[PDB]
């Protein structure tokens, strides 16, 4: 029983706040505003089944996106290499990497 | 209570389910869950017993826990999806989470704990409501997050729904309770084909709404809330009687009445994805609950229990109460099985 | 994903546990539903404000407003029901079973 | 990071004064001085209800300065002029029902 | 308590006579403390020394049947030599049968208790030869 | 008073406002430089510490997309000292 | 996936803008005025190419327009400038209405020696155009190819064979 | 140590929680929702929702759980081991998932949780002269409209509603 | 109507005041000639940056410089 009451008579009752592309105050973008556009745009129409198998590499950029798991998870394995090696004593940090070095602008 | 203020706050009832029925974001779910809740707890305490307002406060409880738990997995699906789209979820924990929140707003085994307590602690008319009425919006929100309901989950809360509700109604003689009983075994019925038909779970839904509907409004007309008081029924008003007879037969499924109809499609519709275990469980289960309902049909109608005398001035007076729609929903819940193919309209 | 956000649903299965266990009251049991809420507030607005999604920043306030007006009809069940039996605890409330 | 250590200082200086108020009349050595429900009234509780479901209609009334400044002042201004319409609702049913009784 | 049944399953008929005895011992004892975890849960014991006591006679009593199942359903299928049998099964669910008349001190719920459950278990190994579903995907 | 001194503060707001607007070209020029610049001193470290690592590719975008994404704030400073962290990641915040 | 391809760091030399942002602040509407063409071609490219990484060479030219202005700004009129955005400088928030006579002096000595006029009110918030020379983004955000809808309906719609075909019902 | 400011803040949140949770009366059961509600305030204030930290302060801390200790004053008298047990027993559970995710960096409860501090995940630019949660606050009124209806309805459905409830009559 | 009016205002003078103060809220935005104008500063006021258009040829309402002549302006702004 969903009642598609907003698009029979034509209302904007809830659609605005549904998705992060929509119309937001003052133009602003989320952090994942092109990805999410990306996503939408290739799984629309196309219905659930095809878009859970068609759409899964715009989906899964969307939420990696979203949840930074794979990007932290590389920021994890740098740091923790480069704190191996300052434990071995095979690796000093960079002079722009120890806040002496007048930073750019 | 107020007519006004009791016709404002129904029509605060009818408005939350139908924001649930015809939103688009989960927000005004959670919002349309909380302005029905919010609402049906005056109709509960309409009478003002502490029996009322034990049953308020369970189903405050049951339902304020289900309602917490449907805007966690809404915000595990924002976590998952970043959107607010009713539809699947993004999620299997979160969709965990909202088969049990809406498993809880229903009240199925075994969050059944709650139904026949708060049914048999208010009047007639809010059970009526609470259990035709409230039923509407979580099998909306089911209809509408089926492509990532878990298979197993469902199927375990139908089947022990469907046992529960049939032995919970073995040992009653209120007849709310029974009603209740009836409520989560029935329940159980349309959400064990929701994942395989959720046409014969919307088709289950209104037989019993229209089956449920006639018996609180014969028990509303005789004023009878325990079996023992609905037995001097047929020395009051005899027709009541074959009305709560053939309305009783058609809930246990015997043809050729209408309450046949759900649960043959049910199987029907069941067999065809290659369960014939299940809805065989499912249909001796249902036995159960026929059992209770003969009970109450031989106290009733096929046999005739002692008056007492004083129902000889109430020989003398008509029945001034407003029994809205009886002939109507005993009709459509008895001889609707000849009218069988209909529910392609609800495809 | 964040760390924080393993804390936060920490926190509402405390509560869970905490609600889904009663020792005495029902005042207890109305807090522990309360700070579920809390966690659903806290955890909205992590998410909200960690995506940049501007116009839900007025969904964890129609969730407080909501939670609240629930809120105070739990308090006004707790209410009649002290005013029955004297004291806040779930154990008078027992007639039920018959 | 300021407000933190701000924080933190007027914390500390309340408990030092706590800690005075308590423990410096315990210096002088005083005698040992050894010689030797709660009734219900729903009004109470009716004005902390009304008051926390006002807050409620405050809550939603609170982004107003910031409201003024959009670009659809037709639907800002009515929807505005309807919160506070209905807050006055309540209060005006607050009244009719005898709700603002003996704590009027 | 899924891969409790993988662990029993996959192991072929009257080889391996321990282990299934312990895989299905098992499944008894979570079934057993799930049943006891539904049983101190509704109803409330008087003690925590009576409560540990129900929980661990629910708990023993179903890990015996499961332990007399699998043995006899294995010690079977050894003195049958046919692995893919209901028989041995039906043997297996009696004898499960007999070991609930023990635990709960009675002749006749043992007597009823072997033949359903027989039945029970010779189902559940017909389901497992043709491939049965009780939780079938849906396809249609 | 209150008309006249508010029309007068809109219009002293919008001049601020198209002060703004002739200045976030420069600004958004230089913060470009800005993150490119610590997005390829970040590489450079990464091939320089990342060679005992088996199979460790440097500089693999973890999106399969080519298209340039935000840089993370772990991204950017992740390598460098906590307080240059603390002074990007709470100074707003924590600012009076 | 691809591995991510940044410019040196040779790419990203500039002779940098370090003055402060009251100084900024106090020639804002003339660097609006004069270093206009630039800085729209910067900001078309940057909202065109969605890519910091294409707009290095619109950005250096950003930069170079704005040291001529201020070295235009130095030469002639330093020490009402100096005056001007010190004034600035003093205040919290910076207000430009706490400094009318400095502005009044500096706009002055600018109209005089320079002939820059100082931008209505208006002026500075119109969407103006761009007449770029580099090619419009085919496709800014990457986008693949995107996957075939479903076939519609199509055809009058006939009679259902034999009725509802529900086991014996003929209609 | 400062880096993981809000990681140790939401321990603060995760403790108060088990506190209020062993209910040892709502009389400390409130006053630690109150110690909650601060620090989950410091949480919320500290990712940029300045406005939602007050609301939290203001409206939760300002008028429910005021409502609540004031109902816990007039419904209950004036004030164990399963008590301490139960909290110690969540304690443990809470400092073992802290020992795990500092000791790993890499979790998994029921999902996986990176142990870096949260300040990895903030973004790298600014919003102008405005705030961008305040904005969106703000477009309750211009976009939102139909949710301002449901809420002030609901509001005042809910203050007829206790205005029935707690007549008796 | 005038003598329940100063029964009211006899009686109550703050529930008249209120529901004075009120109904003037109500009805005197919609005729107020100023209303206008609240649209026409709060459309006005550039949030955001002008982001500008790529030149194709013909577009002669959109000015090449902000010192152009055509264009949005704010002389009514200033003037009022
Ligand atoms: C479409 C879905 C419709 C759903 C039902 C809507 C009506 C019921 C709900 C509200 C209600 O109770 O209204 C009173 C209700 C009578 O119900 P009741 O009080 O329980 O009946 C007891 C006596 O009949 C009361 O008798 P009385 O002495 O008070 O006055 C006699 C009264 C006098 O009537 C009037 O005065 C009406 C004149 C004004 C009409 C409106 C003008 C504006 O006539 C009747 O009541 C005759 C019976 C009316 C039909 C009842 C059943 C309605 C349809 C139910 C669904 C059928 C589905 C079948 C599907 C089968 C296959 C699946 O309806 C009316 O009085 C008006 C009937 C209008 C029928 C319209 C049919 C086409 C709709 C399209
Ligand atoms: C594989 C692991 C995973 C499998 C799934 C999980 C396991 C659950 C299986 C299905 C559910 C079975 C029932 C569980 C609860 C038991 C009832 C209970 O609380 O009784 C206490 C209590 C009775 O106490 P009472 O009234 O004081 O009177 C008894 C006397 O005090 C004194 O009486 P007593 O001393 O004689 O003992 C009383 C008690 C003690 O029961 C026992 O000692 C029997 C223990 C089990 C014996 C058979 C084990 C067989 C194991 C399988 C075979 C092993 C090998 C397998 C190889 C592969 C297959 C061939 O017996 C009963 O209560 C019998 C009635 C309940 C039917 C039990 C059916 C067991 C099926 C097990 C399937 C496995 O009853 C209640 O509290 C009733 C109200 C609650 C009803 C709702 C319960 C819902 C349970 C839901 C479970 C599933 C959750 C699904 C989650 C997903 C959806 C949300
Ligand atoms: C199932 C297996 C039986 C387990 C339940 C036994 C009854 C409850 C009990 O233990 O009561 C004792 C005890 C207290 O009862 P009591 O005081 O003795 O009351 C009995 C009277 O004293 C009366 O005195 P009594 O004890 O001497 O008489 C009792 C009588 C003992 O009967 C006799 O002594 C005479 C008759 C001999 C035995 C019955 C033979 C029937 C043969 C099968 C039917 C015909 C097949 C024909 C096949 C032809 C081709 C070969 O046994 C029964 O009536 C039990 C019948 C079977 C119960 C389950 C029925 C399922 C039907 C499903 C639809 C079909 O109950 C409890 O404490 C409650 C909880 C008990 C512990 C849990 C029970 C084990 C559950 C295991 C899991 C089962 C899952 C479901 C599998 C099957 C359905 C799919
Ligand atoms: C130019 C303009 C003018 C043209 C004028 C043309 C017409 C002139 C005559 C005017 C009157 C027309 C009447 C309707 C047309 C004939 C319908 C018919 O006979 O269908 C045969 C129909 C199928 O047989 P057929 O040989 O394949 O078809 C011959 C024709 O081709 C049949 O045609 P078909 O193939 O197109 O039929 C389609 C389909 C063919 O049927 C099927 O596909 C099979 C499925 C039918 C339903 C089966 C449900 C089974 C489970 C529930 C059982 C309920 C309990 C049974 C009764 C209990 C007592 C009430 O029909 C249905 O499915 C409709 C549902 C059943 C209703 C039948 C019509 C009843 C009208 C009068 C109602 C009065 C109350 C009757 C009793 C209530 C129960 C029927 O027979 C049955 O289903 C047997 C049941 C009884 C049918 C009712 C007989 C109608 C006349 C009754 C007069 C006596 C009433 C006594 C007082 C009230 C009872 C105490
Ligand atoms: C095997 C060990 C099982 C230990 C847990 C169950 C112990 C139990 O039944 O405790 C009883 C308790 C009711 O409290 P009670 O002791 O009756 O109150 C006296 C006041 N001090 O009951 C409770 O506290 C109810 C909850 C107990 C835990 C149930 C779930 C875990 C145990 C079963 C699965 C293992
Ligand atoms: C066998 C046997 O000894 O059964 C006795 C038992 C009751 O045991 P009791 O003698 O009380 O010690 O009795 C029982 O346990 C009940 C009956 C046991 C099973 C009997 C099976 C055959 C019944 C007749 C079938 C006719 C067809
Ligand atoms: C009266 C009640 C009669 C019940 C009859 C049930 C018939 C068996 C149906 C389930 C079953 O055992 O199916 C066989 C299957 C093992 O075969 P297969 O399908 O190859 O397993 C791989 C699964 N991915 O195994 C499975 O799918 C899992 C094993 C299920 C075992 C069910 C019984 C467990 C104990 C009671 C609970
Ligand atoms: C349409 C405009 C907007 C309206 C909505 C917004 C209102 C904003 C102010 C909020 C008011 C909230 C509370 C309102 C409650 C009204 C009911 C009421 O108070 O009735 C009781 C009162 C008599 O008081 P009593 O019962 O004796 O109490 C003891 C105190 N001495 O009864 C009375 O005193 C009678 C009160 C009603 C008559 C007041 C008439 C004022 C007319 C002013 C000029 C016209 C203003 C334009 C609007 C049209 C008004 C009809």
């Amino acid at each position: 029983p969903f009642f598609d009451v907003q698009k029979k008579l034509g209302v904007d009752l809830d659609h605005w706040m549904t998705i992060q592309s929509a119309e937001q105050p003052h133009r602003i973008p989320a952090r994942c505003h092109a990805f999410e556009k990306e996503w939408i745009e290739c799984a629309h129409g196309i219905g659930s089944i095809r878009a859970e198998k068609e759409c899964k590499i715009e989906f899964e950029d969307f939420r990696e996106c979203l949840l930074r798991q794979k990007t932290m998870k590389r920021l994890n394995a740098i740091k923790r290499q480069r704190d191996k090696l300052i434990k071995e004593g095979k690796y000093t940090p960079p002079p722009h990497h120890s806040g002496q070095e007048d930073l750019r602008p | 209570m107020n007519p006004i203020i009791l016709i404002i706050i129904l029509m605060t009832v009818m408005l939350g389910t139908i924001i649930v029925m015809i939103s688009t974001h989960w927000l005004l779910i959670w919002i349309g869950f909380e302005m029905n809740m919010l609402a049906i707890i005056p109709i509960m305490m309409k009478k003002h017993n502490p029996r009322a307002t034990e049953a308020s406060t369970k189903y405050f409880l049951t339902q304020s826990t289900a309602s917490m738990l449907l805007m966690m997995a809404i915000i595990i699906n924002l976590m998952f999806s970043g959107q607010w789209t009713v539809m699947k979820l993004f999620n299997p924990m979160a969709s965990m989470l909202m088969t049990m929140a809406l498993a809880m707003k229903l009240g199925m085994a075994p969050f059944h704990f709650w139904v026949p307590e708060v049914t048999q602690g208010i009047p007639l008319s809010s059970g009526l409501i609470l259990l035709t009425w409230q039923k509407l919006a979580p099998m909306s929100v089911l209809y509408q997050i089926l492509p990532s309901i878990n298979l197993d989950l469902i199927l375990t809360l139908s089947i022990l729904s469907i046992t529960i509700g049939g032995w919970g109604g073995l040992n009653q003689t209120q007849l709310r309770k029974i009603m209740a009983y009836s409520s989560i075994a029935h329940m159980g019925w349309m959400t064990a084909v929701l994942l395989y038909n959720p046409t014969m779970t919307l088709l289950n839904l209104i037989i019993y709404i229209i089956m449920t509907s006639t018996m609180f409004t014969l028990f509303m007309a005789n004023s009878t809330t325990t079996t023992l008081s609905l037995s001097h029924t047929w020395n009051k008003a005899p027709i009541m009687t074959i009305l709560v007879l053939i309305t009783l037969l058609s809930m246990g499924g015997l043809p050729p009445l209408s309450g046949f109809m759900p649960k043959w499609m049910i199987i029907q519709e069941m067999t065809k994805n290659d369960s014939i275990i299940l809805p065989t469980l499912m249909a001796i289960t249902a036995l159960l609950n026929l059992y209770f309902y003969m009970r109450l049909t031989y106290s009733t109608a096929l046999t005739m229990f002692p008056s007492t005398n004083n129902m000889k001035m109430k020989w003398q007076f008509p029945t001034t109460k407003r029994m809205t729609l009886l002939p109507t929903m005993t009709v459509l819940s008895t001889m609707l099985l000849p009218l069988t193919p209909i529910l392609s309209i609800l495809e | 994903m964040s760390l924080v956000y393993m804390n936060i649903m920490m926190a509402f299965t405390v509560s869970l546990t905490g609600l889904l266990m009663y020792r005495s009251h029902l005042m207890s049991s109305l807090l522990c539903l309360e700070g579920m809420m809390l966690s659903l507030f806290i955890l909205a607005t992590l998410m909200i404000l960690n995506s940049h999604f501007t116009l839900a920043s007025m969904m964890p306030i129609i969730l407080l407003v909501f939670a609240a007006c629930e809120a105070a009809l739990g308090l006004s069940l707790l209410v009649m029901v002290s005013n029955t039996y004297g004291t806040d605890y779930v154990q008078n409330l027992n007639l039920l079973q018959c | 990071m300021n407000l933190m250590i701000t924080l933190l200082t007027n914390f500390t200086l309340a408990t030092l004064l706590v800690t005075i108020a308590f423990w410096l009349p315990q210096l002088n050595v005083y005698s040992e001085k050894t010689s030797p429900r709660l009734p219900f009234s729903m009004k109470f509780f009716l004005v902390a209800i009304t008051f926390l479901l006002f807050d409620l209609e405050i809550a939603l009334l609170l982004p107003l300065p910031w409201a003024s400044q959009t670009t659809n002042l037709n639907t800002m201004l009515t929807m505005a002029l309807l919160l506070i319409f209905l807050l006055a609702v309540s209060l005006a049913y607050e009244w009719t029902q005898k709700g603002l009784e003996w704590t009027e | 308590a899924k891969t409790l049944l993988h662990q029993y399953w996959d192991i072929p008929e009257g080889t391996e006579c321990h282990r299934k005895t312990y895989a299905a011992t098992s499944i008894g004892g979570a079934s057993g403390l799930v049943v006891s975890a539904y049983s101190v849960a509704l109803k409330t014991p008087t003690s925590f020394l009576e409560g540990v006591a129900r929980t661990g006679r629910y708990t023993f009593t179903a890990a015996a049947i499961g332990a007399i199942f699998g043995l006899t359903s294995c010690i079977s299928a050894q003195v049958r030599e046919k692995p893919d049998d209901p028989l041995n099964y039906l043997i297996g669910g009696c004898a499960g049968g007999l070991t609930l008349g023990a635990r709960t001190r009675s002749y006749g719920i043992g007597a009823a208790a072997c033949a359903y459950m027989g039945l029970t278990a010779a189902l559940v190994k017909m389901g497992q030869l043709e491939g049965w579903k009780v939780f079938a995907e849906p396809k249609v | 008073s209150m008309m006249r001194w508010n029309r007068e503060r809109r219009r002293l707001q919008i001049e601020d406002f198209e002060a703004r607007i002739a200045l976030m070209p420069l600004l958004q020029a230089e913060k470009d430089r800005r993150v490119l610049q610590m997005l390829r001193e970040n590489l450079e470290e990464e091939a320089t510490i990342m060679k005992d690592v088996p199979g460790w590719k440097v500089g693999e975008s973890v999106f399969h997309t080519t298209r340039w994404v935000t840089p993370m704030m772990g991204e950017l400073y992740g390598l460098r000292t906590g307080e240059e962290i603390l002074s990007s990641t709470y100074g707003f915040i924590w600012y009076t | 996936p691809g591995i991510v391809e940044l410019p040196s760091l040779e790419d990203l030399k500039v002779q940098e803008v370090k003055v402060s942002s009251s100084v900024l602040k106090a020639a804002a509407h003339h660097y609006g005025a004069q270093c206009d063409k630039p800085n729209k071609e910067f900001m078309l490219c940057r909202w065109e190419e969605k890519d910091p990484r294409r707009c290095l060479e619109e950005g250096k030219l950003v930069n170079q327009c704005a040291l001529e202005f201020f070295r235009q700004i130095k030469r002639h009129c330093a020490e009402p400038f100096t005056e001007y955005w010190t004034c600035i400088d003093y205040s919290g928030l910076q207000l430009f209405r706490r400094c009318r006579k400095e502005q009044a002096q500096f706009d002055k000595c600018v109209l005089d020696k320079l002939g820059w006029v100082r931008p209505d009110l208006g002026e500075l918030s119109k969407v103006t155009k761009v007449k770029t020379d580099r090619p419009l983004p085919e496709n800014p955000y990457h986008s693949r190819a995107r996957p075939e809808p479903n076939p519609e309906v199509e055809g009058d719609l006939k009679p259902a064979r034999h009725g509802s075909r529900l086991f014996f019902w003929t209609m | 140590m400062m880096t993981y400011i809000v990681f140790i803040l939401s321990i603060i949140f995760v403790m108060g929680f088990v506190g209020f949770s062993s209910k040892p009366s709502p009389i400390y059961g409130g006053l630690g929702l109150i110690v909650s509600g601060g620090v989950g305030c410091g949480i919320v204030l500290n990712f940029g929702g300045s406005f939602l930290g007050l609301m939290v302060f203001l409206i939760y801390l300002g008028g429910m759980m005021v409502v609540f200790g004031y109902t816990t004053a007039m419904a209950t008298e004036q004030y164990n081991k399963v008590v301490l047990g139960t909290f110690i027993t969540g304690l443990l559970m809470e400092f073992l998932m802290v020992y795990y995710v500092l000791k790993d960096k890499e979790v998994e409860i029921v999902f996986k949780f990176n142990g870096m501090g949260d300040w990895v995940i903030y973004d790298t630019g600014d919003s102008g002269f405005f705030s961008e949660e305040a904005m969106g606050i703000a477009a309750l009124y211009s976009y939102g409209t139909w949710l301002v209806i449901v809420t002030g309805w609901s509001l005042l459905i809910g203050v007829v509603v206790i205005m029935e409830i707690t007549r008796g009559n | 109507v005038a003598a329940f009016l100063k029964n009211v205002w006899a009686k109550e003078p703050v529930l008249v005041a209120s529901f004075a103060i009120a109904g003037l809220a109500v009805i005197l935005p919609t005729l107020s000639p100023y209303t206008k104008y609240s649209l026409m500063i709060n459309r006005a006021t550039p949030y955001n940056y002008p982001v500008p258009l790529r030149d194709d040829g013909n577009m002669p309402d959109v000015p090449s410089h902000p010192q152009d002549p055509q264009g949005p302006s704010l002389e009514w702004l200033k003037r009022l």
